[PDB]
Parts: C-alpha cells; structure tokens; sequence
C-alpha cells in the first residue's frame, strides 16, 4: 500500500495526549443540555467573590466563630495598633484557607491585584477614626502611628462610612510582599447606654487582571 | 494577563490513575482470576475535591488502561508462554454482571469489550455522557427512593457503569498475575453553581461526613512587629 | 561564505545526554527504588560552556528518555515477568515532592506524567519557557533574598522544575534495575549580551569559583626562525 | 481504517530529530519577550571584535599581564627582529585562547580573512620605523631585514601613526599558512627625560567573509 515510516515516539502513552479515540458506545443518544443557571466558564469568576478573612486567628480562637471578629473598643492611649497581617494571599496563615487562597494554592505562579474591604459592625451611635497603613514590599513594619502616617495611609471615619475598600496595587508570587496595619487615630466616642466593645470584619477578592501560569497539586489534601 | 489556564477544561480535563486492578491467570480460589471497578469520581481525593468545586458537572470520559504482567515464582519459571490476551468488558447502567471467569456474561453482546495482546500500545475507549438526567451531581440533599428508607444522599441517577477484567486465554501452567492501571480523563467539561472547597478531611467515599477541623493555622499574636 | 551554521540555534539546539538515573524494582532500602533530577544546564561541561557564551538565554525544552533494563543476578533468573511500565512525573516550580515510591504525590493531578511500556519508541515531552522573568540567567551578580544572608549568585527565579522516576508495577520477585538516559534538546534559542569563554576549569556546579590558570601555552622564544 | 505501511527507520530515536512533540504543560501562559539590548543572532558577530593577542608568551610570562606586552627599545643594530608568530588562528599557541581562536575551535572547517592591528604604547615624543613583513604560505621565514624587504612588507612610522591595520588575505584550514614578522628599520629616537623602553600590543578579528562548515566538540574542556 502507501509507504509509511514510523517516527520515534510511537506506541507510547504520553499522559497529556490529545489524539482521537474510538467510542465504546456508538449508536447512543446523549440527553441534551438543559439551561442550568450559574454556569462557570472560568475559575477566575469564583475568586472575584468577597469572603470573610480570619484575621483574629490567635490560638484557641480558630475553633470558633470568634476567629473572624476583630476586637476594637475605647483605648486610653491613641496611637496603638488594632490589627495587622502580612500581605501574602496563599503563603500567609491569615488568608490561607480563604477562597482566594484556595484558588491560588492550585498554581505555582500567579500575579495580579487584590481588594480589601473593612466593615465596622458596631452601633449606629459610635464614631471614630482609623489609619489603614500600607507598607510596600521592602519597607518594614512601622512601630508608631506617626511612622505609619508618613507612609501610604487612609483615614477612615466610622461615623460616615461603614465600609472602606482598599484596592492594593501590584502583588505577586513569581509573576515579603507588603503589610496592612491598622492604627488608632481617635478613641471610639460613645453615648450613654450604648456598649463600648465592637467588631471589624475583613473581606478580600481579586481584581480583573489576575493571571496564573502553571497548575500543580494542592498542599492541603493528604492521601489516606 | 491570559486567564486561559483558569478554564474549567484546563483544570479538570487531565489524566489521573484512579484504581489498580490485580488479577491472576491460574489459581484455586475462582475469584482471584478477575476483578472489577464501579466507575465513579470519588477515589482519588485530589480529583474528588477538584470536582467538588462545583455541584453539577457534565463530561465525556476517555479511559486508557496500562497493563503490566509479572510471573509469580514457582518451580517452573522455565516456560515458553505465548503472548497474553486481556479482556476489558464495559457494563453500561442496566447490564448483566459476571460472577466467574467462565460465566456466560463475558460472552454477551451488549457489553462492549476490548481485546489487547501483550506488547502493543495501551488500549483506549471513550465513554460518553450516559446519565438519564442532564448533569451528574457531586452533592445530593435527599433520599433516592422512599425517604427515610434508603441511604441519605445517594442519587441513583448518576451511575456511569462498571468494568470487568479477565485473561482471555486458558489456564496456563505457571501463575502469572497482571495489574492494570486506569487513567480516567474527563472531556468537554461543563460545570454549574460553584461552591467553596472542602476544609475537613474525608472519612468515606459515599458520604460527606467529617470531623470538625479548624479554620486556619493559629498565630501567636494579633498585631505584627519587626524582624 | 554561508554563515548559516554560526547561528545561535545551529550552535545550541542539539541533543546531549545530561544525566543517568538508576533505580530498581525490588529492594529493602526504600529509596533505591526511585531517583530524581533537578533540571538545570550545569552538569555537562560542554553545554555549560556553550551556554556561558551568553548572559541571558530563552529556550523551550524537548526531553527524550532512553530507558533500558537489566536484571540483577539471583537464584531466580528463570522467571516470566510481564512488560514493565515506567512513570516519568514532572514537577513544575511550585509543586509537591514525593518521598517514597508509595507516596501520594505520585498520584496528584497537577504533576504531568508519562507512562511507557517496554519495547516501544522512547518517550518525549516538551517543556516550555517556565520562568517568571523574561530570560534565564547564566550569571547573576547578587544575592537571592536579603543580601549577606543566602548564597551569592543564586537567582531563585530561573528554576525549571524536576523529574521523578519509578516503576509503576508492583514489587516483582527478581530484582531488576532500570537506568534511564536524558536527552535535553533546547529549542527556539534567543541569546543576549555575549561574553568571553571560560579559561579555567570548573570546580562546582553552583558557583563560578576557580583556580587561576595561565593565558595560553608558553613558547621558548619570541622571534621565529627557519626549520 | 486507512491502510498504512511502516517503512524502515520506524521506532528509533535518531538524535538529530526534527519531528513534533506533545507538550507537558499546555494551558500555560508564557511570559512575553522583552526588548533586552545586545541580541546575538549569529556567532560571527562575536568574532568580529578585536581582542588582545598574547604574543609575548615566552615561558613564565604567561602567568602575568606581561604576556601581552611586546618589548621594543633602542637597538645598537638596525636589522634585528622585534617579534614573530606563525599565522594559524586556532592551531598556533599565540592566538589559541584568543576569542577568535575560541570561536574557531568549535569547527573542523573554517575559511575567510583576518585583520591584525598593531598599537604603539610608548610616549608621544618617540619616533621610529618598523617593517611588518608577511611571508605567504609555502615561503619560508626571512632571516634578514633585506630578505623581508623584497617580500610583502609595510613601513609603519611611529611618529605619525599610532596604529597600523594589516588585513591579511586568504587563510584557511580546510576551506603552514604564513608568517608575520616585525623588523627594525631605524632605532627609536628619544629626547631627554623620556624613557627608552616601550610596548606594542596586538589585536585580531575576522572580516565579513568568514565561514564554517562542521561543528564538533572543543579540545579544551576536559571532563572531570
């Protein structure tokens, strides 16, 4: 018949094949596709969803619902620190098991932006100010309200904005990445018959410029 | 800035060894000369989690069988056995079931088989979407038949089939065991209504049951300091 | 007058055996049943010099594995072992690492593998440019992380991956060792900022360190005469 | 299916394959090429660069910087010889480890031209004349200034040209190749309070008509 020469690489099963294959069940009628709502055609639709961050993961608080609640109250000083965490979505233990950290643990390379959101869950009568400082990578953690003030900061007034959104610029692990600290500016002023202890909760999601390059196995599933 | 590898098909359409099937060619116990596998997606914990990102899925199936044979030691390793032929029969949902290596259900017509001789490229057969409903369910909040009888969270409707394996040849004179490996590659994947990943470990392959794990790894403090 | 063989691709895109990987199929020490290789370009001294003509390089990779098996002597050379299947798993930068032949990381999903049965043509798999930066560095004048800690001249950024090798089959009854040979052929080569060849010999594969050699071969005189 | 006949040469791994291959990592985003200056698309761009030649490789001077300096001074004779070397770029020990010799040791066949350059590194007050003779292949080495004068020579005056360039014609090893000798013509005339000892340095590169035909392993890398 036709003259045909076999090249090397023949009769092997490379695991990432793309060739055709014969069907075990021809003459079979596949039931047609119905319109089911909520179709996913991209995993980076899933990571564009805000989700609560367990910032208060001090020990023995992890096995509870207190792991999300960030305590804030009236302070007799004024330049103290409320919270703080290293800005590493996937390496840090804070946003480790966050949904964005879970999409980002299935890849060895990832790059893009990141949104933070901070919501105050106190009463409608309280008021005060915070200082949300962003230490860029390379720069250290400030130890003062004043050292955090000369950096990149934002003053977030409780009494007129219950949610501040902080879209952090360029962050990567293979395209010390930064810090997010929260300082008191004023105390939380409260009227009579209103409780002093209150709560902040965090939220995080990516922006629309987020890419990944190389799939791998996740470091959290361990075989029995 | 590509987002072509966060696709559902570039995340789920990859081959993975799911099960190892051991069977011999000469025994006295008449059920160690064959073995089977009920086809599901709940044995590799990696692929089970990656499919439990979504509630409903809908895929074709491409199975490649890697078949290897090693002879058991005896007095008679000095032999000249000709090349072995294996049978890989597929039983669709609603098909008969063999109960021995000499059973008639290895010979029935509407159970598609593959006959492979030792030395060639490994076999391969595609399996289409063979459910009655429109998509498989990873999760099912209900009973199958006649609630408070039958197992909670079963979903009869999403069975895909099962496989059976035997040596086509007669009983040889030396015992030779054959182990096959099953590479299950889903194709043309469409997924709906996403959901968070699992935090706890798995305890069984037929229910969602668990022991309560934490939420994350605990820190020592709440405010950070310098190095 | 052609100058088509002084091209960068007609100078660097040639296959070369870079490493030999020995592993067995039956032992007692549980780490001699597998072996690995961290992929770099600093083991063949020829290819290391030919890539140290240039500072930055950028290439695809085409690896062909030549796999041969010889049985170890014992009492039981008289056996009938079926054909062996090998696994060649690739771990990208940022992937898990197996620690035995029975470890779970041989079964994980985002580590691409190749399954080859004895007798066929040798396997082959292409490896693209998988660095975060724009080109690999042969030379790096600096520290990786936090200078005066960490090794001088490391460049974390240019890691390409690593391979792992095991026999897919169960433990046989006679010991059979398998040695594979790795043919590393770089493709689509682009090079920048050339630099002189190395004069001294090499002492290690992770630094540029040396002993001072001469400049050339010494003559007896300075003025030439007749025969 | 389609009838296909296997030709001989099938299922072999010829080392110089050119066939296609399946990719281990599809669905991967390769980072784009950035404009990096200094791109090499041809190895015969590299060998068009002048480089210093160790002509003074008399023994124990090789392990120093004196290996490049060619001594020239005031001579009480006048027809003596300054330097000389066989004209073999790659076989000779003089331009052995020269960059042009290093590009030319990776090939079994090479042909083309060759430039020499001679720079005088003495004072600005000295003056004199040299005789740069070129003995063609087949012809012997002259033993006199006068025998070198009737051949192909050039008189290079120090006092008005600090660099003479000598593009040697056709030279090959598979397409005794020649000699380059340097003779005194006059002594080096020097004023008072100016030092007598001076230096010449050589340079060599190819021309644009240089070809090579067959790659091989280099004779200088020895395996451990």
């Amino acid at each position: 018949g036709l003259p045909v020469m076999n090249t090397p690489g023949s009769n092997q099963f490379l695991t990432s094949d793309d060739y055709q294959s014969p069907t075990a069940m021809p003459q079979f009628d596949v039931t047609p596709e119905m319109n089911i709502p909520g179709e996913v055609k991209n995993l980076m639709e899933i990571a564009e969803v805000d989700s609560v961050v367990p910032v208060n993961n001090v020990n023995e608080n992890v096995n509870s619902l207190e792991a999300y609640r960030i305590p804030v109250h009236s302070v007799t000083e004024t330049g103290a620190q409320v919270f703080g965490f290293t800005l590493q979505p996937g390496a840090d233990t804070v946003m480790e098991r966050t949904l964005l950290g879970e999409i980002l643990n299935y890849y060895a390379n990832w790059s893009g932006s990141i949104k933070l959101t901070f919501m105050y869950c106190g009463s409608a009568m309280a008021t005060g100010k915070f200082l949300l400082a962003y230490s860029p990578p390379g720069a250290g953690v400030p130890k003062n309200r004043r050292e955090a003030m000369l950096g990149t900061h934002i003053i977030w007034d409780i009494g007129l904005q219950s949610s501040c959104v902080l879209c952090v610029p360029w962050i990567s692990q293979t395209h010390d990445a930064g810090f997010i600290t929260c300082w008191y500016q004023t105390s939380i002023v409260v009227p009579a018959e209103v409780q002093n202890q209150s709560v902040i909760l965090c939220f995080v999601s990516a922006c629309n410029d987020f890419s990944v390059r190389l799939l791998r196995d996740s470091p959290f599933v361990r075989q029995t | 800035h590509v987002r072509s590898e966060s696709s559902v098909e570039n995340f789920l359409s990859r081959s993975a060894c799911v099960y190892i099937v051991e069977y011999k060619t000469r025994d006295d116990t008449p059920d160690k000369m064959y073995d089977s596998w009920v086809i599901n997606t709940r044995q590799v914990a990696q692929l089970r989690r990656k499919l439990e990102f979504f509630t409903y899925v809908r895929f074709d199936v491409e199975v490649t069988f890697v078949i290897t044979s090693v002879q058991d030691d005896s007095t008679r390793q000095n032999t000249d056995t000709p090349a072995l032929t294996h049978q890989i029969m597929y039983v669709p949902p609603g098909g008969p079931i063999p109960q021995a290596v000499d059973d008639y259900n290895w010979q029935t017509s509407t159970n598609p088989s593959v006959f492979w001789t030792e030395g060639n490229a490994p076999p391969r057969m595609s399996i289409p979407f063979m459910s009655v409903g429109n998509a498989y369910s990873n999760f099912y909040d209900g009973w199958s038949h006649f609630s408070q009888t039958g197992v909670y969270g079963f979903n009869t409707l999403n069975n895909m089939g099962k496989l059976y394996f035997r040596h086509v040849n007669d009983k040889t004179i030396s015992p030779i065991t054959s182990k096959v490996r099953i590479y299950f590659k889903p194709k043309h994947v469409k997924a709906w209504v996403p959901r968070p990943p699992r935090l706890c470990e798995y305890t069984h392959k037929d229910n969602v049951d668990f022991e309560p794990k934490g939420v994350t790894t605990s820190r020592t403090q709440l405010t950070i300091s310098n190095s």
